[PDB]
């Protein structure tokens, strides 16, 4: 679905910035 | 303790906005142009995977808040830090102004629609209908 | 067999209409065709422009003191526009009423973007109270610890 | 003055002008 495709990204943008 | 950060959250996210687009007499503007940079970096990387996702989700101004609540939901679903906080805000100001934009062309289709009712009932279709109807607008000229 | 109705005017002002705000848009980013609606809105959009550069200016400030909203847009439009016809129809007060409606409607539609930003604050807001992200925050020392 | 009023005034002044150049006879 759309909505895990683009959530599923922000997780992964998220924790590879912190990070 | 909550309501002091929901009510910080509003100001935050005000000069977040202010600045992402700019590219503010407050502590809590200054830490939304501090964000706004930091946002602003990681949006010129990852945004054009984005717009294709955004194409498919479709997101309008009624449905918004249902889409934005349980994307944010899956994406603090595993977890909470600094980082996913700030995608959230990347996020929530992305999707700001592509519903915004995306959402003329339906702005455009309403305000087409106040026009067609107002000429069938003030008689401005049945004065063309008369005239010969819109193709006699191609005779105006000299 | 027929003739021009009521209703067959409504629907080709539609065709008309879109192809009229298609060409006025595009001539105002410039300065920064299949159908027979299609043209007759190309036709208009071209006449509609010079109207505009000559007389555009005055409407600019005239719509600041109106201030509309997305709320009484459609109000103001139609009172104004029969204001217009009260006297009488003629072509060129249909050609003025398209502009106004054009110019009306991307105004309405810019100034209500802050309106807009509002709401995304208020799903932003609501989220974070309701699915502890205040309460990570606010023991994390609050909004102050992202300096 | 009122901006419904003066709108609609101008807008009515500006189509006469249009009309009565271009609305042949
Ligand atoms: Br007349
Ligand atoms: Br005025």
């Amino acid at each position: 679905r759309p909505e895990i495709r683009i959530a599923q990204e922000l997780r992964r943008i998220g924790d590879e910035f912190n990070a | 303790s909550e309501e002091q950060v929901a009510q910080d959250t509003e100001e935050v996210f005000r000069s977040y906005v202010f600045y992402r687009h700019q590219q503010p007499s407050s502590t809590m503007g200054q830490v939304g142009r501090q964000l706004a940079i930091i946002g602003d970096d990681i949006n010129r990387r990852y945004d054009s995977e984005f717009q294709t996702m955004l194409q498919h989700l479709q997101p309008t101004a009624e449905n918004a808040y249902e889409y934005f609540t349980k994307i944010a939901t899956s994406l603090f679903e595993s977890g909470i830090n600094w980082g996913r906080v700030v995608a959230l805000l990347g996020f929530g100001y992305r999707l700001a102004l592509h519903v915004y934009q995306h959402g003329l062309t339906g702005f455009l289709g309403q305000v087409t629609r106040f026009v067609v009712d107002f000429m069938l009932h003030h008689s401005i279709a049945r004065w063309i209908a008369q005239r010969g109807g819109w193709v006699a607008a191609l005779n105006l000229g000299n």
